[PDB]
C-alpha cells in the first residue's frame, strides 16, 4: 500500500496537519499532538430555531 | 457574532434553504418563493476553502530523529531528551487549540458578515421605495411581480421606475 | 399593495460542536477534522525503502550474527526492529550501543 | 433527452448557421441555458453561460438567446474549425438536476467515395479452423456507409459486425466490417462480396476461395 | 491556470464497482461544485451528479440514485465517482467537469481528459496476414483481443508512409479485432521484405508477423 | 471598536447608568426616565464569564522537575538546565502577554457590538413612525407614554397602532 | 473587511485622492469637488502607527551564547546544541509569521471600520434632509452650496434648517 507517513502502530494519513497516533514517526507526518480531536469549522453558525 | 446579523437582526436560519447558503424569499401579487444568492453564497465558501486551504497545506518531512521510548533507566541524558519532547508537544498542542479557536471564531464572523452584506447591498439597491421592517425583511412599497423581484436578486432594480408610487404608498 | 423581501441563511436540523475564542462549544453547520488518530495498523511499504529485522536487530545485522548474515550489504529507508528479534552468537555488549545503531540507521 | 435539438446542422464558411433547443417549463422556462462544443474523442468546452454570456476566450462569432421553453445558439460567420457536437444544458427543478440536449452534429460543408479493400481468410487462419472476410473502407465523405455481404449471389444474415464510421485525418471517413465464417463455408461457396453504398451508389469488391 | 486530471482507462466485469478519480492541479478546486458526466458510445452527455465539498453538498441525478456515490478529499484535491453493479450500458467516457461557482446551476468550464470504462478478461490477440498495378495493398489482422488499446508498426517503425490502422470492432463477445493495411509500390514485392509488430499491452503479447504475396 | 458605537454614535458612556450596562433613557409627553436593559447587559455578562472562566481553568499540576538554581559552577549539564528553563518561561510570558492582548482587543469588540446590537433591534422594532438621529437616539414620531416606551423597552411595540400619525408628522 | 465599506458597499477607492485616506466627494449647484477628511484620516493612520511602535519595539540584547556551527562530528552534546537553536528558530519563525497575518487582518478590517464609521457620522448629520443611496453616497434632498457642503464635512450641519425644504422634496 502507499503512505507517505509511518508511525509504529501503522501508517497515516498525512492530509491533517495534526495527529494524535503516536510522538514516533517516520516522513511527511503531521504534527503530534495531545488532543484527540480538533473540529475547524467549515460553516457559519447553525441556528434553526430562534 | 460581530455584525449581529447570524443569530441577531436575522432570527433563525432557513432548514429549507437547500441550494444555497445566503438568500431571499419574497411575498408578492404572483405569491412566494425561495431563491439562492449564488455570489455571496460563494464569498463564504471561496473564503472558507481558502483558509481550509491554508491550514491543512504542507506536513513537514522528518526522517532520523530522536528515541522517545526507553526500556532502561539512565538518568540525565535520558531525562533531557523525554523533556525536549514533551516540550515539543505541548507547544504543537498549544498551537494547535488556538489555531482553531482563532480560526472558528473569525469562520463566525465571516459568515456574519456576509450575511449583513448582503442585507445592506438589497437595501441600497431598493433606494426609498422599501423600508427595513428589522428582522431582515424589507417592505416594498410598490407592486412587484416576479420579474421585479428578480431585478432585485440579479442586481439590475430601477428604482426611478417604482419611485412615484412607492413614495406615495409610503408617506401619503 | 406592496411585496416583501426577506434576507436569510440557510441552517440544518443538527450541526457539529466547535471551539472558539469565547465559546468552549459553539454549533456551525459543517467543521472537518484537523487530528488523525486512526491508522489501519500496517506499515506501507511504499514510497519508502522499509526493511524488516524480522530476527534481528540492526547491530546483529552489522555484527554478522549468522541467522543475521541474510542483510548483508542491505540498504533501507526505514529500518524496523521487531520484539522478538534474538542474538545467537558471541555475548558482547557495545560502549554507546545507543550511538553506534543511532550512526548506522542514519 | 428532456432538451431536444435537430440531430443535423449544415453549412458553409462564412455562413449563419442557427442551433435550437426546446425544452419545458421545469428547465429552459424556469432556468438559464448553457451551451457546450466538443470534438470528437476530447472533452466539451463552455461555449455559452446564463443564456447568452460568452466566455472571454470564445469568439464572438457565437451567440446565444432564450425565448419561452426555447433556446438557440447562432454561429455568424462559420469556420471550417467550428465542425463539432453541440450541447444545449440546463438545471431542471422537476428532476432536481443538470440536464443537456441530444446533441446536434454541425458539418462545415465535396463528395468523395469510398475506397474498398477486400482481403480474404489467410492460410494461417484456415488452419486454427477460422475465416474471417476483412472489408476496409477509407476515403469516404459525408461519413455514413451501410454494408452488404454477399455469399455467391445471396444475401448473408449472420456473422457481419461492422465499426461505426470514424474521421481521417483528411477530413474524410473511414469504417471496416468483419465477416466470420467456418472454412467450410469459405469452401462451400465460389465468391463472396463486400458491397458498400454511399449516397444512393454502390461500391464493390470480391474475392474467391 | 487549474487543470483537471482524471485517473486512466478501466475495463470490469459485470456487477463489479468502478471508482474514477479527478484531480485539480495547479490550483484548488475545493471552493466550487464539480460534476461527474457520462458519455456513451455515440450518445450524448448526461450527468451523474456533484459535489461541492467545502459548501458540503453531494447531489445525484435521480436515474443513477442508490448506483452511484461522489466524494471528495479536500487535502489532495480530488474528487472521485463511484459506480456500482456495472453492466454493458455502463461503458462510457467519464468526465469530470468544474462549475463556475460553488453550485450546479452555473456552466462547466473547466473539464477533465475523461476517463474511459469498458464493461472481459485480458487477452492477447492472435495475428495474421493480409497478402497482396503501381502500388499494392497489404496488412495484418488484429483478432480477439482485450481490452483496448493495440499498437501496431510496420518494419520496427521504419515503415509509417502509406499506413492505415482502422479503429477497431467491438465484437458481441467483448473482444476487439482491428487492421492495418499499409499501401506500397507493387515493385517494391519481390525486394522489400513486410512485417508488422502487434503489442498489446495488457497481456504482455508483442508478435511479428510477416506478409508475404 | 470594530462597530463604532461605544466611542463612536454614542459619543460617551452614563455613568447615571447604575443598575445596567446597556439601556435606555427617554423623553416624553410624561417626562424623562432611564432604564437598564437586562438582556443586552447579561449577553455582554455572560460572554465576559465565559472567557474568564475558560483563562482561569485548569493550572497544570506538576511534581518533581529539574533544579533551577545552583550553588556551584558546573559548565555543559548546568548551562543546559538553565536555558530549558529560559526558554520555557520565555514562551509561557510570550504566550501570556499574547493571550491578554486578543482576548482584550475581542472583550471591547463584542461590547461594542452587544451596543450595536441593542440599537439596531431598537431600530428595527419602530419601523417608519421614529428616525435615527445619528447619535444613537431615535426621534419618534407620536406621543408615546410611558406605557408606549416600556413597549419598545420590552419587545411588545406595535408599530402599526402609530403609524399614521408617525407618517403624518414625518412627512406632511 | 468585516465592515463591508472598502471594497463592499463603497465600490472602490479614489486614486485621485491624494490627500487623505478618507473623504467626500460632492456635487451640488456650483459643481463638483473633492476633501479630504482629516480626522477618519488621523484616526487610521495614528492606530496603524501604534502597531508598528509595538511591533518595532525592543530588540532583545543578548551577548554570549552557544555555538551553533561546528567543525567536527561530536555526538550527543553537539546533537542537542543544534536541536536546541533549530527548535528556537522554528517557534520564532512561527511566532512571525502569526503575528503578521492577525496585524494584517486587524489593519484591512480597522481602516474598512473607520470608513464605515465616517459613513455613519454623516448618515447621522444629515438626518432626514437625505436618503443613502446604497453605493456610499448620500442624495440630499435641498439646495446644499458650498458653504452648505463645507458644514456637513466640518460636522456643524444644522439640519433643522433645511428640514421642510427636504421633506417636501422626500416625500411630496
Amino acid at each position: 500500500c502507499i503512505s507517505e507517513c509511518i508511525t509504529p502502530n501503522g501508517s497515516i494519513p498525512n492530509d491533517k496537519p495534526f495527529q494524535n497516533v503516536n510522538k514516533i514517526t517516520y516522513g511527511a507526518c503531521p504534527k503530534y499532538v495531545k488532543q484527540n480531536t480538533l473540529k475547524l469549522a467549515t460553516g457559519m453558525r447553525n441556528v434553526p430555531e430562534k | 457574532g460581530l455584525f449581529g446579523a447570524i443569530a441577531g437582526f436575522i432570527e433563525n436560519g432557513w432548514e429549507g434553504m437547500i441550494d444555497g447558503w445566503y438568500g431571499f424569499r419574497h411575498q408578492n401579487s404572483e405569491g412566494t418563493g425561495q431563491a439562492a444568492d449564488l455570489k455571496s453564497t460563494q464569498a463564504a465558501i471561496d473564503q472558507i476553502n481558502g483558509k481550509l486551504n491554508r491550514v491543512i497545506e504542507k506536513t513537514n518531512e522528518k526522517f532520523h530523529q530522536i528515541e522517545k521510548e526507553f526500556s532502561e533507566v539512565e538518568g540525565r541524558i535520558q531525562d533531557l531528551e523525554k523533556y525536549v519532547e514533551d516540550t515539543k508537544i505541548d507547544l504543537w498542542s498549544y498551537n494547535a487549540e488556538l489555531l482553531v479557536a482563532l480560526e472558528n471564531q473569525h469562520t463566525i464572523d465571516l459568515t456574519d458578515s456576509e450575511m449583513n452584506k448582503l442585507f445592506e447591498k438589497t437595501g441600497r439597491q431598493l433606494r426609498e421605495n422599501a423600508e427595513d421592517m428589522g428582522n431582515g425583511c424589507f417592505k416594498i412599497y410598490h407592486k412587484c411581480d416576479n420579474a421585479c423581484i428578480e431585478s432585485i436578486r440579479n442586481g439590475t432594480y430601477d428604482h426611478d421606475v417604482y419611485r412615484d408610487e412607492a413614495l406615495n404608498n409610503r408617506f401619503q | 399593495p406592496g411585496a416583501t423581501l426577506c434576507l436569510g441563511h440557510h441552517a440544518v436540523p443538527n450541526g457539529t460542536l466547535v471551539k472558539t475564542i469565547t465559546d468552549d462549544q459553539i454549533e456551525v453547520t459543517n467543521a472537518t477534522e484537523l487530528v488523525q488518530s486512526s491508522s489501519t495498523g500496517k506499515i506501507c511499504n511504499n514510497p519508502h525503502r522499509i526493511l524488516d529485522g524480522i530476527d534481528c536487530t540492526l547491530i546483529d545485522a552489522l555484527l554478522g550474527d549468522p541467522h543475521c548474515d541474510v542483510f548483508q550489504n542491505e540498504t533501507w529507508d526505514l529500518f524496523v526492529e521487531r520484539s522478538k528479534a534474538f542474538s545467537n552468537c558471541y555475548p558482547y555488549d557495545v560502549p554507546d550501543y545507543a550511538s553506534l545503531r543511532s550512526l548506522v540507521a542514519s | 433527452s428532456a432538451l431536444t435539438q435537430p440531430p443535423a446542422v449544415s453549412g458553409t464558411p462564412g455562413q449563419r448557421v442557427t442551433i435550437s433547443c426546446s425544452g419545458s417549463d421545469s428547465n429552459i422556462g424556469r432556468r438559464s441555458v448553457n451551451w457546450y462544443q466538443q470534438f470528437p474523442g476530447t472533452a466539451p468546452k463552455l461555449l455559452i453561460y446564463s443564456n447568452d454570456q460568452r466566455p472571454s476566450v470564445v469568439p464572438d462569432r457565437f451567440s446565444g438567446s432564450k425565448s419561452g421553453t426555447s433556446a438557440s445558439l447562432a454561429i455568424s460567420g462559420l469556420q471550417s474549425e467550428d465542425e463539432a457536437e453541440y450541447y444545449c444544458a440546463a438545471w431542471d427543478d422537476s428532476l432536481k438536476g443538470a440536464v443537456f440536449g441530444g446533441g446536434t452534429q454541425l458539418t462545415v460543408l465535396p463528395k468523395a467515395a469510398p475506397s474498398v479493400t477486400l482481403f480474404p481468410p489467410s492460410s494461417e487462419e484456415l488452419q486454427a479452423n477460422k475465416a474471417t472476410l476483412v472489408c476496409l473502407i477509407s476515403d469516404f465523405y459525408p461519413g455514413a456507409v451501410t454494408v452488404a455481404w454477399k455469399a455467391d449471389s445471396s444475401p448473408v444474415k449472420a456473422g457481419v459486425e461492422t465499426t461505426t464510421p470514424s474521421k481521417q485525418s483528411n477530413n474524410k471517413y473511414a469504417a471496416s466490417s468483419y465477416l466470420s465464417l467456418t472454412p467450410e463455408q469459405w469452401k462451400s461457396h465460389r465468391s463472396y462480396s463486400c458491397q458498400v453504398t454511399h449516397e444512393g451508389s454502390t461500391v464493390e469488391k470480391t474475392v474467391a476461395p | 491556470q487549474v487543470q483537471l486530471v482524471q485517473s486512466g482507462a478501466e475495463v470490469k466485469k459485470p456487477g463489479s464497482s468502478v471508482k474514477v478519480s479527478c484531480k485539480s492541479s495547479g490550483g484548488t478546486s475545493n471552493n466550487y461544485a464539480i460534476s461527474w458526466v457520462r458519455q456513451a458510445p455515440g450518445q450524448g452527455l448526461d450527468w451523474m451528479g456533484g459535489i461541492s465539498p467545502i459548501f458540503g453538498s453531494t447531489a445525484y441525478a435521480q436515474k443513477f440514485q442508490g448506483r452511484v456515490t461522489i466524494s471528495a478529499d479536500i487535502f489532495s484535491n480530488t474528487a472521485y465517482m463511484e459506480l456500482n453493479s456495472l453492466t454493458s450500458e455502463d461503458t462510457a467516457v467519464y468526465f469530470c467537469a468544474r462549475h463556475g461557482n460553488y453550485y450546479y446551476y452555473s456552466g462547466m468550464d473547466v473539464w477533465g481528459q475523461g476517463t474511459t470504462v469498458t464493461v472481459a478478461s485480458t487477452k492477447g490477440p492472435s495475428v495474421f496476414p493480409l497478402a497482396p498495378g503501381g502500388t499494392a495493398a497489404l496488412g495484418c489482422l488484429v483478432k480477439d483481443y482485450f481490452p483496448e488499446p493495440v499498437t501496431v508498426s510496420w518494419n520496427s517503425g521504419a515503415l509509417t508512409s502509406g499506413v492505415h490502422t482502422f479503429p477497431a470492432v467491438l465484437q458481441s463477445s467483448g473482444l476487439y479485432s482491428l487492421s492495418s493495411v499499409v499501401t506500397v509500390p507493387s515493385s517494391s514485392l519481390g525486394t522489400q521484405t513486410y512485417i508488422c509488430n502487434v503489442n498489446h499491452k495488457p497481456s504482455n503479447t508483442k508478435v511479428d508477423k510477416r506478409v508475404e504475396p
